[PDB]
Formats: structure tokens, C-alpha cells, sequence
């Protein structure tokens, strides 16, 4: 019981941490997601201007 | 006997609400994960359409 | 006493349970980043070379105008 | 029977400690991949800027020699 509590408050300490990095990386990719919508964009305008 | 008996369940009783708590980080953790690779699925196409323009800009202006 | 120990059980197995979804989701992650930083550097690549070309191309009808 | 319901319960705590120590390790496993992944998506968000930065003068040059075609 207090091997398997200590295990499970280890535990606790990296799924914290798991899940922290889960939210900021689902933050990054949006940030990034908002720089390829540009992207696509002016690019879209820019095919049009080639032709 | 009766104060170990009562440590033990005490201990018993944080590793549970230490489970639980992880399950409510997982499940959170779990729909960022969702949501994340179905906008890199989305980014995915945006990039393969970005990289389709730049073949006919570079092509039609030679 | 067996009730409370079924709990603890049944939670710790359903946590095991979603935590493998979620290492899954973020192997399955870092395969889709890297393919599409793949697909980035290309795109970056091809950029740059159209950078240069719509570049000369104004400098061209620039230098017309001129005379 | 009393005998094998505490068979039981050294089976069922047993399996959670082992349970718990699997998790420790994919959950390992998932943070290193996510490091990888977030190291690849700092490197392409500066690629993502240069391409953004390389189309505003691409529209910028067209529109000029459009202009003074």
C-alpha cells in the first residue's frame, strides 16, 4: 500500500507534466495553423497574379 | 493495530483520488490530442495545396 | 474491504487504458510533424526560388520604365 | 474460498502496481516523443515565417510589375 501509494504519486507527477505539454502543443499547433491559412492565401493570390 | 489499519485506508483513500485526478488530466489531455491531429490532418492538405501553388507560379513564370 | 479494493483496481486499469490512447496519439503526432516538415522545407525551398524570380521580373520591367 | 478471495486481492493489488509502473513508462515514452515533436514544430514555425515573408514579396513584386507592365 505505501510502495504502490508512492508509485502512484510518482505517477501523478509525469502525467502532470504530460498533460501540460499536450495543452501547449495543441496551442502551438493552432498558432501555426493560423500562419498556413495566410499562407494558402496569398499564395492563392499569387497564382492568380501569374496568370 | 487499530492506527495502522487507519493509515493504511488513508493512504488507500489518496491513491485514489490520486487515479482520479489523473483521469480527469488524461481526459483533457486526451481531447487537446484529438483536437491537435485533426489540425495537423487539415494542415496537412493546406501545405499539399500551398506546394501545388508554388509549382504553377514557378512553372508560368518561365 | 473487497468493494473498495475492486475500485482502487478498476480505476488504475482504466487510467492504464486511456494513458496508451494518449502515448498513441503523440507517436502518432510526432510522425505527422515530421512528414509534414518534410513537405515544409520543399515549400520553403520553393519560395525562395520564386522570391528570386518575381524579383528579377519587377527589376526588368523596373529597368523598362526607366528608359 | 476465504483462502482464494485474498488470492484475489494480492492478484488485483499486484496487477495495479504493475499497472501503475507500465504507465510510467509509456508516459515516459509519450513526453520524449513529444519533445522531438515540439523541437520540430519550433524549427518549422520559424520556416513557416520566412515563407510567409517570402510570399508578402512575392504579391508585393507582382503587383509592381503588373503595374508597370
Amino acid at each position: 500500500i505505501e510502495t504502490r501509494h508512492s508509485e502512484i504519486i510518482k505517477l501523478e507527477n509525469s502525467i502532470r507534466e504530460l498533460h501540460d505539454m499536450f495543452m501547449d502543443m495543441a496551442m502551438l499547433v493552432e498558432s501555426q495553423g493560423e500562419m498556413i491559412d495566410r499562407i494558402e492565401y496569398n499564395v492563392e493570390h499569387a497564382v492568380d497574379y501569374v496568370e | 493495530l487499530e492506527e495502522m489499519q487507519r493509515r493504511a485506508d488513508q493512504l488507500a483513500d489518496e491513491s485514489l483520488e490520486s487515479t482520479r485526478r489523473m483521469l480527469q488530466l488524461v481526459e483533457e489531455s486526451k481531447d487537446a490530442g484529438i483536437r491537435t491531429l485533426v489540425m495537423l490532418d487539415e494542415q496537412g492538405e493546406q501545405l499539399e495545396r500551398i506546394e501545388e501553388g508554388m509549382d504553377q507560379i514557378n512553372k508560368d513564370m518561365k
